[PDB]
């Protein structure tokens, strides 16, 4: 046996992550504001890149799973903190997009914690 | 407001 | 302006119905062309109107008459199918609630009299 390969595969809470804790994020009412990167430009918000460095939307977190960037769920759990808290730190505490967030993020741990 | 109107973001 | 039935109608059932629609938010306040960043938007809008704009008319009795509150309501529902793209979200919100307009104006008393 000269290549003893098998076919890629996703770990098995890598595989939880696509297809349970991201599809219902995806399907839920609030979560239509993170389907895509922020574009400060378009949308007028002042001081976006100055203030937020490491940008992250949940379209990117799908895309990267569709193409097999991860290798661990650690980091695809990583990229949602860090786009949940880009959002708390930006925003004003009582705006609507953050109380979004904020229902995202639970449905986010309570989906993680039925996790393997 | 405004930023979800762009109308969500700004108010 | 005046009080009328028809106009206690427009404020107490039509326009308290379409404010608590899960699409209605985007007809809050009037569109602020610099603040959102649509530069063309007064060149294609020459008479821009909304439904907080309407519900204050309303509440400081400027209407004479149902018949101009609803053109208001035909000018904010048709400004936004003329400015946006008949596939665009906002449009789709649009629709849904000019179906409910249509159905509470459906019925509204048929005659108009002064309160």
């Amino acid at each position: 046996v000269s290549n003893p390969s098998k076919p890629g595969r996703k770990t098995n809470q890598l595989q939880y992550m696509q297809n349970v804790v991201v599809k219902t994020l995806w399907k839920h009412q609030f979560a239509w504001p993170f389907y895509q990167p922020v574009d400060a430009i378009k949308l007028n918000l002042p001081d976006y890149h100055k203030i937020i460095k490491n940008p992250m939307d949940m379209g990117t977190i799908k895309k990267r799973l569709e193409n097999n960037y991860y290798w661990s769920a650690s980091e695809c759990m990583q990229d949602f903190n860090t786009m949940f808290t880009n959002c708390y730190i930006y925003n004003k505490p009582t705006d609507d997009i953050v109380l979004m967030a904020q229902a995202l993020e639970k449905i986010f741990l309570q989906k993680v914690a039925q996790m393997p | 407001e405004a930023l979800l109107l762009a109308k969500l973001y700004h108010f």
